[PDB]
């Protein structure tokens, strides 16, 4: 009576039967820009159906010695979908996402997964050198991995010098393979500015960490994937211009 | 009326946690044993991300306590009310150094003890209360006079000791003596943005971004807010090695989006770079699992 | 009762401290507001 | 909605999720001694928290050829707990117990357990001799086993000449490893006298009999234990005196 | 009033199966077939 779940945005319609409890980040639904705070004097655009779909990212396989994965938003959607072709043509942007991540496993398997959004998820150069002109820094494809989503190198400090043990201050939901095969988050627009660029400023991150390692007795499915389906809500766009890849 | 689909959502595009004012600690009422099925507060589901609400009354035979412990000191307003070190300048006015001035760009990330506090909150908004303590390298005070000009972004920076920028007909300046109690100044929220950002998951500019060394990463300018210069008020150089600490207070603070506390040591100023070779584990290492010290 | 000797707002010290705590924003950020002592699943 | 269970007495708080249905012996809650029936003219004492806790006895392992176990009440609690130090210092006593016994097993295992309280559970000398001066008799440690709890020798007659097949007239609850891993009984004070001694007269017994033998396909947990957690309610004490071990 | 903890339980220390007088055997009424889910008296839990 609570385990089922029906979320439908746009022409999509997702359902999960075993996972339960939608967690809403910070108790505020995603809403449009109010009149009394916007700065973009021109009219913004509200497609509301073409863009507000459940785009599905690629499957990431979970191994018994896996480390973790992460993505950036709205960076994962700039080459694909009408939302991609809408962000390349607009300087300004505002939206609120409905994260949803899936990890299917059998009732004989074990394991858990920490799923959390990370606002303003910067990364950190991995090196003891403090020379300012020779400082190690993460590359572009490392911090903006795109639709694929790169992996971690040391997840215990989130590759940012912040311990994972405290990482539940952020909105989160646990996938645990005994009771739920899926999780979901509805996050509003979190930014100190009413609008922002879409191909420069990522609003937040997402982490999917194998805290408890996948362990199964030999003789079962060995290739467990993880898929994340993402869906913006109450999107905005303004300041039309030419295309810009990056 | 022409088509229902456009008036339906627009009418239903209206606005979609009334927490109370807690003055004291939370008291408790008594509770007796209750031996019944169906009703359990222990067996929660932390997997939903919620906090378990297993209150003390609902677990044990509690009592009645009307608490009185004040929560006044734990709020953020009085948590950042403490002033703290921010920077030092080295105005080495002597015979060798033929400059007579020292410029320092405001960066509170330079010192850890104030840094680690503001890292707990991702977006902050506050007004500042700067305090410029003044002394020599020996700790000695002397009969001299200093000038403390704020140089905003875009202003002409000073060039020397006799520079025309010290005419300061628009730039705010503090003329103060060295035999003086410390100068103290209030500063408002002078961001171009609506709130400060200690983090930025991207770049200031558009265009290509290399993957070999990304020095422009994680540098939002909305918090980057110009420089602050000092000279001794004199057209010829007096030989003294000066070093003035600068302190700030945070008042009228409003935080947003709490962030975990950084455990690893800091290595740089504007980048949170740790070292993979020495991961400082937060918890101290114990003997075995079942040997609580 | 707190007083400001300047006509600007940002020269005050503790002009209004406030008790306002909302554990529901972070501790229970849930759609289906679960019951206080029942079975969540 | 009925499988969960939360019993909390004293500072303890027990929970069982799979077992269901509290059975109350004879439909009368445990109550204090009424004014119109007590004989102890002195004031009795009502600690009600120190003593009314869920004391946990020792684990008894279940083997595939096991026979049974049994205990005596309040004999199991005279050396341990504040209730032990309260019964050694008082000639008179009255309480009502909240039995609770646990036997955890997997959903692949099978087996059942008969749990029942036995009022005035005397035992019987196991021997064909009827010589009155040479009659076989059970030893003290056999009839008052203490906190450990001894085993049976022939459970089909309960070591008292009473068949186990009729043993369900007493208050009982079955542990069966397909549907419940635990059981519980709330028993009142059953005694023909309002108060009694605590280190002489045991009010009742408890039996945990493996009727259906534990059977599992090889390759699983072989060591199944049984723990019993016990909790007196509405205890009384009177006639203070020196210590008495036995 | 001095402390609520002592007056609470004492007030709630009050007394915590009204079977009828059966003179004859128990009769029975008729019953028809009933083909419905959710309602079962056979599958009890002994
Ligand atoms: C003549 C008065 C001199 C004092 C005025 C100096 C300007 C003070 C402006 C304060 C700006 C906010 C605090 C600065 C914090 C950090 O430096 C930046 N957020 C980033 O590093």
């Amino acid at each position: 009576s609570d385990r089922v779940a029906q979320l439908t945005v746009g022409n999509s319609s997702i359902t999960t039967q075993e996972a339960a409890n939608i967690v809403l980040a910070y108790g505020e639904w995603p809403e449009y820009c109010p009149d009394t705070d916007a700065t973009a004097v021109d009219k913004p655009t509200r497609p509301d159906v073409s863009v507000n779909r459940f785009y599905t990212l690629d499957s990431k396989m979970w191994q018994e010695n896996s480390t973790g994965w992460y993505w950036k938003f709205p960076d994962v959607l700039n080459k694909t979908g009408v939302f991609g072709q809408n962000a390349q043509f607009h300087y300004l942007y505002r939206s609120g996402f409905c994260l949803h991540v899936q990890c299917n496993a059998s009732k004989f398997h074990q394991g858990a997964l920490l799923v959390a959004v990370i606002p303003e998820f910067v990364l950190a150069g991995r090196g003891s050198n403090t020379k300012p002109n020779e400082a190690p820094h993460p590359g572009f494809n490392t911090t903006f991995p795109g639709t694929a989503g790169a992996s971690f190198n040391d997840p215990y400090v989130l590759d940012s010098g912040v311990p994972l043990s405290q990482s539940l201050i952020y909105p989160h939901q646990w996938i645990n393979l005994r009771t739920n095969n899926c999780a979901t988050i509805i996050v509003p627009y979190i930014n100190a500015v009413p609008f922002d660029s879409a191909i420069n400023h990522s609003n937040f991150g997402l982490i999917v960490v194998p805290v408890s390692p996948l362990k199964y007795s030999s003789g079962a499915t060995t290739a467990i994937p993880i898929t994340v389906t993402i869906a913006p809500l109450n999107s905005e766009f303004g300041g039309l211009r030419q295309a810009v890849s990056q | 009326d022409p088509v229902e689909d456009i008036i339906h959502d627009a009418l239903s595009s209206t606005v979609r946690t009334s927490g109370q004012d807690v003055n004291t600690a939370a008291g408790t009422a008594p509770s007796s044993h209750r031996l019944e099925t169906g009703r359990v507060p222990a067996l929660q589901a932390a997997e939903t991300g919620a906090t378990s609400n297993a209150t003390d009354e609902n677990m044990i035979e509690t009592r009645c306590v009307m608490n009185r412990n004040g929560v006044l000191e734990a709020t953020i307003s009085h948590f950042f009310s403490r002033s703290g070190l921010v920077g030092v300048v080295n105005l080495t006015d002597g015979g060798t150094d033929t400059t007579g001035y020292a410029v320092w760009d405001i960066d509170i990330m330079g010192f850890v003890q104030l840094r680690r506090k503001c890292e707990m909150f991702t977006y902050m908004r506050f007004n500042a209360e700067f305090t410029f303590v003044t002394t020599t390298e020996n700790g000695e005070a002397r009969p001299f006079m200093l000038q403390y000009m704020y140089v905003p972004p875009g202003a002409p920076k000073p060039t020397g000791r006799d520079a025309f920028q010290w005419q300061t007909a628009t730039n705010p300046s503090v003329f103060v003596k060295l035999t003086d109690p410390p100068a103290q100044v209030s500063v408002p929220f002078m961001s171009p943005a609506s709130a400060y950002q200690w983090f930025y998951d991207g770049y200031p500019t558009f265009g290509q971004h290399p993957e070999t060394s990304n020095t422009t990463y994680g540098q939002c300018p909305n918090n980057m807010m110009g420089t602050f210069a000092v000279r001794v008020v004199s057209r010829v150089a007096s030989q003294l090695k000066l070093q003035t600490r600068v302190y700030m207070k945070l008042k009228h603070v409003r935080a947003w989006i709490p962030r975990p506390i950084r455990s690893q040591p800091y290595l740089l100023k504007n980048f949170p770079n740790y070292d993979s070779s020495k991961i400082t584990y937060s918890a101290r290492d114990r003997a075995s699992i079942k040997q609580a010290n | 009762t707190n007083i400001n000797y300047y006509k600007d707002s940002y020269a005050a010290s503790a002009s209004r401290q406030d008790f306002t705590q909302d554990p529901k924003k972070f501790t229970q950020p849930v759609l289906d507001s679960i019951r206080e002592l029942s079975a969540p699943l």
